[PDB]
């Protein structure tokens, strides 16, 4: 069932290893990798998601310094402490969510463009949290093992 | 005459089971289960008959001659046994369910594929209108279910959706409105598409590593590590006992088979891996 | 106090006059629980006569007689022919089991001296012709079943299970 | 009697215990606990047998032949063992509680679900037939509890409302306020429905971050960090010990099994995990 | 006996003490304290063993082999460790008091609960069987206290009422006319009902906001603000050190454990946290 | 010293006259405390001989007898037919160990000799025929524990535990 | 005919002059068959009174006395201090069985009354101090089994096997 | 019988003649087996002496001396100044065990009376100063183990284990 997720990680990730440079918030990503996973199933998906969006800088910088990844190239994501190194992770999860038709782009792109629809974007993620948590599990453990090996 | 009457029965696992096969597969397990042609867990008729015969010889030592006649003789085995077991085929395996819907709480569910039910119907059609014991309702139920092959069907439920074995989302649909349950354990049955059903099933099996520890310095001995595969508790198999007409076959069916609930199948019994409850389809 | 008079279930029409008191004790083992009948006692090594039907037996174990077990005290001028005996209620061939039993019972069985003239030849009697099963529901499935026609609306369920399950043995003499 | 003796017993955790899982399953925890078919924690009787045997071979250094007979020779076996261990079912786990309207509150309570009780009833019924041992007390008490299946109940105490493990509000019914303790402890037993019971029990488990530290520079060594799952103190498992007629089994069942009270299970014993107490059901009922 | 030596000790916090749990994101505090299964502070025996072993390895640079044999090797473990640490149970926590009905002015006081005492009793019962040692004095002290369950009690005074940690009124009783108490600090020990004791002990912990300042502009850094939890100084934990028969086990129990008084547990060892005093039950009770 | 005496519970005709001093003072090992019985004693390697019901010493660990431990004396003059001995009261093999054991105890045991005339074939027999249960509650469980009918309308508990627990191996010879 | 008697094996001297029929027939159940001491007997619930070495009936299943069964009769200066018992020979608790046995038996075991004016605390005793192993080989294993010091060449092996096979509980009182 | 003398290994010079010969015992307990030394003995509660260094019996368990056990006897009818003792060899504090030993031994310890004149205050001492480890090679390790240079080429493999295997407590006074 899950055998293209390992293929999806390459062109979803696209860079959370190299252009995450300076080795602080670069190596720190592995803490995301392990902890969040144990966080995502011991504590739930929505608690971890609220935590991740908390660390998001959702102005337009951490709203477009990521939606630029949909289109162009590797995005050196220096910015500041893990808020741009954290909005790439929000991007990771939402990239899985769009490339697997759990939530479509036309909503996502529209949900992150008014701040009126961020709320019901999250309110809809809340209803999809069981299914989402079940489905991303292997797709996440993929990048967790990527981190163990490479990052 | 010549397999006049038959007894189909359910093999309900009371503990885990491990009917072994050597290292007879290409998986990472080193002590796999006995496998069907479809890679599903099966119980060969040799093993089932040997275990049941041994158990009956122990717990009916005066009926040793009747048991010898029905199931064979150690020496002077120039007298064909007038009873036979078919291979036990997996009928349903318990699965962990994270259900999203139905307002009804369930934490585990029975799971089947349509291949399994196809073989069960094969066993079942080859008896009823041929032999004389009549339990056509079970066959009608299995045919009604087999009608819907190619889509995850829930049975006796209102689920409509679930996570199975913590790893697989599936979208279900009731059969028509309602149907008598094929099992009597009040737990939903799900019949799954033969492709996602087998992923769910091969994730329902228990594959453990095991270790031999150095008895003095409490460490593992070198190479004292292997893997084994148990069919989970509550798993159900299905088999039939076919009886050729004779007198002591009636004694078998009357005195003996009516006092067989629990037997020990398979091996690794000191681990406790063999207890089984036999439910005859006669209630 | 209670004691059960086994009443055979043939398609043959001799179950008409064999009982006077319907209830006896307060417990009824042979149940009608909207899923089928229960605890119907089977009698191995026995048969039934096709003339003046009772449990005139063989000793061959392939011959069996299905029949209801329910409390009764027949006529107080019989049971010297309806065999009086006492059971520890665990030696009972009971199909469709759903309860635990008192481990002690008194069974009265219609049975008499077989013959001294002919050899007993056997044949398995089956059921057909649903009118026979309807007569079976008529005869004693109300005479002693004080439950039928009031709650068990699945009359066709009893119809089918009786007509399809109850096979027994007889002599056809 | 297929079995000569049937010894059902409880396994009261004294410290936190950690029987590790053998599995190629990638989980979140680096070292999870052993799981049954419902995801509940369990002890594979492989582990029970290995540990109890390694303990007995030392506590009773003279009776090593009785032990080697009932639990099998080690290095050159010629025969099947005569004793069998059943897998340890979870039976009750402790969970922190906050109550609303009590007389004298509790701060922790025993949590069981109906599925665990059903597995225990399966064990009891299966063993009542393979032996001469009829456990009327356990069986009838567990049947009375199972009668109320599908409704969270407090067995004895009168709680009517609680917050288990700081997260899960639960309403509760008294069983009848007319039923003894399954085990004569001072804590109430909560029989939960299964869906909420799964979450409560997962909360009662103990995940623990651990590290390794460079002795030189008192900083975490690279790679030295992992998580590790424990079962709390006071956790009660259930299992049965079963043996065949041997005259080494009558001894085992009368000399060896009356001097087993404390054993070390699982691993991580250098850090105190594993000490456990056996409570033979024939005594504690 | 399963164990050669069985050395119960008390751990006395000299300074404040911080053994971290590791942070989650359901946390409420960035650096919480290792918690019990029933929600009290604790020291996981992994922390105990690692700290004490690090200490011994540089305090006794000649008994290195004895330490590696009792507390396990570091480089290439070809054998288990004969030594075992149990998880440190919270025995008593210092608590502020405003004592009505007493001209004897106590500023603080020791507080324990019946559940912590039950846990200590379980430790003592278990290691009593598994060893030749016995602790009949300690066991009977604990038992006579535990007999008084249901009512709050005080040991080394006759207060009859108090106000603990500024919020919780209690009404005490005197224990059997001055039962000599375990610890010796001339300050009363109170044994509360666990419901109250839970909140009292929560109010007895120390929460502290810390910050981080940029190294050239004397203003706080972004994100450099967090909370942190300590267990007060003068806090008492109860642990046991168990060893299995060996030559090195005797040298350990007779040479090393007689020169262990002050060790450094936990982290934050530059805020001067984690200095602690081990007081062996054998030579203090 | 504390002086207890062992009485055993077979369905046989031997328990009627064994003891005189049920208590005398206030001493009893076996107790009945609303959890049924406690501290039942088992003596492995022996077997009941209903003909003058006593413990015949065989060498079979699989043979055992269970029964009650009570403070008293054999007939105030016997033990010329009993086996008497004093143990540290922990070497015992007690069932349902709940209450007190005085760390030293001397026990009188009904006893017979092997008397090697027959093979001492032993067969297990458990308590059944619950009117035997009734008159054995009457015989020993009234007098010895005169709390009988005094703390339990739940007599049924200490009624069923007898069939549940007091198994033994007779000689059937 | 089939009349054996059991001789305990301590590390004291109640050893040789207990019997005077060495074989009587030509067999011994515990037969040294040049591949170990087979068919050793184990008696449970008994300890040796090391002073005047004899088995005393305790009630501790953890107390066992190990020794050999030999064909014979005890010394005919004796025979009121022996438990003459007749057993179906499967009831025996033999260890290290090699063959099957007489299937009925009559055994004389050296008995000693409990001496119930004292407490019977017991201790396990192994067999070491090979100065006892030598005169064990001599005082019994050559007399009863002339096969030793006459045919064998691994007398050292059977030495090691009695050293690691015969243990017992002693009263030490 | 076999006897070994506990020849220690200090950094000072008292270890030229602590023997008679390399003859007398079964074999060398302390082996040198191409991994380093094995089965080093460690005497606890004793301290090496300033000059003519032998084992002074303090009572401090924190005091120890590490030495090699070799097959021999000391100095031609000495041992009015030695401790001689038979030991079951399961009482020997042996570090770096490799094989197994005689399970019984006669051990000679160079020993003094404590000389209760000066306060026995001892100091931990380590073998350093390779001009001492080469001296210990030549003067004792070469002689008692000619296996050095007659088996290997690597004597540095034990020149290190001399550093890491023999520390001791000297009286320092």
């Amino acid at each position: 069932l899950y055998e293209e997720d390992y293929k999806l990680a390459l062109e979803a990730f696209k860079k959370v290893f190299n252009a995450l440079t300076h080795y602080g918030a670069k190596q720190a990503f592995r803490s995301r990798a392990r902890d969040l996973v144990e966080e995502i199933y011991n504590s739930g998906f929505i608690p971890t998601f609220f935590y991740i969006i908390s660390k998001a800088e959702l102005n337009s910088d951490s709203l477009d310094s990521l939606i630029s990844l949909f289109s162009s190239d590797n995005a050196i994501l220096r910015g500041s402490d893990e808020n741009v190194s954290y909005s790439a992770y929000l991007f990771i999860i939402l990239y899985y969510l769009i490339k697997r038709g759990i939530i479509e782009q036309k909503f996502l792109i529209q949900a992150l463009r008014c701040e009126k629809t961020r709320l019901d974007l999250i309110d809809k993620l809340y209803n999809l949290a069981p299914i989402i948590s079940a489905k991303i599990r292997t797709y996440l453990l993929a990048i967790k093992r990527l981190s163990e090996a490479l990052i | 005459p010549y397999y006049a009457f038959a007894e189909p029965f359910f093999i309900h696992a009371i503990t885990h089971l491990h009917v072994g096969s050597g290292s007879s597969v290409e998986e990472e397990i080193a002590l796999p289960f006995q496998r069907d042609e479809l890679g599903y867990p099966t119980i060969y008729a040799s093993s089932l008959k040997g275990a049941i015969k041994s158990f009956l010889l122990k717990e009916f030592p005066d009926k040793r001659d009747v048991i010898y006649k029905v199931l064979g003789e150690d020496e002077n085995p120039e007298e064909a046994s007038l009873g036979t077991f078919l291979d036990a085929i997996l009928f349903a395996i318990p699965s962990r369910i994270i259900e999203i819907d139905s307002a009804k709480p369930y934490v585990w569910v029975y799971v089947t594929t349509y291949e399994l039910l196809k073989k069960v119907k094969l066993y079942l059609d080859s008896i009823s209108q041929l032999s004389n014991a009549s339990f056509s309702n079970l066959k009608n139920k299995i045919d009604t279910i087999l009608a819907k092959e190619g889509k995850n069907i829930t049975l006796d439920s209102d689920l409509k959706s679930a996570i199975l074995n913590e790893d697989f989302y599936v979208e279900l649909e009731a059969l028509n409105n309602k149907i008598p349950s094929i099992i009597n354990a009040g737990v939903p049955l799900l019949v799954l598409e033969d492709s996602i059903g087998r992923e769910v099933i091969n994730r329902s099996l228990i594959r453990v590593r095991r270790i031999r520890i150095d008895r003095d310095k409490k460490v593992v001995e070198t190479g004292g590590l292997w893997s084994e595969e148990y069919v989970p508790m509550k798993t159900i198999f299905f088999s039939v006992l076919l009886g050729k007409e004779s007198k002591e076959s009636a004694i078998f069916a009357s005195c003996i088979l009516r006092n067989l609930r629990y037997v020990i199948l398979g091996g690794k019994e000191t681990i406790g891996k063999g207890i089984v409850e036999l439910r005859w389809v006669k209630d | 106090s209670t004691q059960r008079e086994y009443v055979f279930i043939p398609i043959t029409n001799s179950i008409t006059i064999d009982v006077k008191i319907t209830i006896g004790g307060s417990d009824h083992i042979t149940n009608i629980d909207e899923r089928g009948i229960h605890n119907v006692l089977v009698i191995t090594g026995y048969a039934v006569d096709e003339k003046n039907g009772r449990l005139v037996p063989t000793l061959d174990p392939c011959d069996y007689v299905k029949g209801i077990l329910v409390a009764g005290t027949p006529q107080q001028a019989q049971s010297n022919d309806f065999l009086t005996l006492k059971l520890p209620a665990n030696k009972l061939y009971l199909i469709r089991k759903k309860g635990n039993i008192s481990d002690d019972l008194k069974i009265y069985i219609p049975y008499s001296s077989p013959d001294a003239r002919n050899s007993m030849k056997t044949k398995p009697v089956s059921i057909s012709d649903d009118t026979i099963v309807n007569n079976i529901i008529k005869e004693v499935f109300d005479k002693i079943y004080n439950i039928t026609q009031k709650e068990k609306v699945k009359i066709e369920k009893v119809k089918e299970d009786i007509k399809e399950l109850f096979s027994y043995y007889a002599l056809e003499q």
